């Protein structure tokens, strides 16, 4: 299965640097959502951590959001085997 | 679904926002350093 | 020694909120005040 992580409305603009927090003006999070596996493949059977981490900016704030994980069949592993 | 309370250092200070439910875990990060602040550098 | 210290740490701080005045009247102030709010050097 490959593994690919997505932020709806909680993306980080385009962790944060502390003097440069400007950047998360106009954002809904206020802060910087973060995964360490962005899209990573998976064998069956094997479990795999991911640590989300988010950095929080300088307006207080409460958060509700969601964050989707998409997983699909991974054809390049399947012909390989093939 | 991730559910997260950004709050203030003075807000933490008197537990003005954290909801009952954690506000074991609120006084702890506040009177014994629980969260991380990333330094970084300063500009200056 | 710690007032001469604070005497140069609010020196070097100082030159950089001259710098940043320079950069973008009291409407001014007010928004270089709002300004490092938002950028977080205020925190700093």
């Amino acid at each position: 299965l490959a593994f690919d992580w997505d932020l709806g409305c909680l993306a980080p603009p385009p962790l944060l640097p502390a003097s440069q927090l400007q950047l998360l003006a106009g954002r809904p999070l206020q802060g910087a959502l973060a995964i360490s596996p962005a899209a990573g493949s998976l064998e069956p059977g094997e479990r795999l951590v991911c640590r989300v981490s988010l950095h929080a900016g300088v307006t207080p704030q409460v958060f509700e959001g969601e964050v989707r994980c998409h997983v699909r069949i991974d054809d390049d592993a399947v012909a390989e085997a093939e | 679904t991730l559910r997260g309370r950004i709050l203030d250092e003075r807000q933490l200070g008197a537990l003005r926002y954290v909801p009952p439910h954690e506000r074991a875990a609120a006084r702890a990060a506040v009177v014994a350093g629980a969260a991380w602040v990333p330094p970084a550098m300063v500009p200056f | 020694t710690a007032v001469d210290e604070f005497k140069a740490k609010v020196r070097v701080i100082a030159r950089a909120l001259a710098e940043e005045y320079k950069a973008v009247a009291e409407g001014r102030h007010k928004a270089l005040i709002f300004e490092l709010n938002r950028s977080g050097k205020y925190a700093q």
